[PDB]
């Protein structure tokens, strides 16, 4: 009963929740990876110059 | 663990089962072993129950 609904409430509820907020702050961070990776052979250019 | 509360009362099922199967047949096999001053029912119940 309820206890296996309740690991479907707290666990399939709380795992969609935090899976899409988790997974974009996640998309977030490869934001900041792109930057940084922009950023860094942007400034490698001047490697084969 | 709702898997393991499902399988477990499945397999507990399953085995609740088999378990009456057997204790259906040995229960035959002991109204069989009952009978005795009677050699009339023996042989066609016990007959009926190694069937």
């Amino acid at each position: 009963f309820s206890e296996q609904v309740a690991t479907q409430e707290v666990i399939h509820s709380e795992n969609v929740i935090k899976l899409s907020k988790d997974l974009h702050t996640t998309l977030l961070t490869f934001d900041k990876l792109d930057d940084r990776l922009t950023n860094v052979t942007q400034v490698v250019s001047p490697l084969g110059d | 663990v709702n898997n393991k509360k499902i399988s477990l009362k499945i397999s507990e099922a399953t085995i609740l089962i088999t378990k009456v199967v057997r204790i259906l047949e040995l229960s035959s096999k002991c109204q069989e072993l009952i009978t005795e001053r009677k050699f009339f029912k023996v042989l066609q119940n016990l007959d009926s129950l190694e069937k």
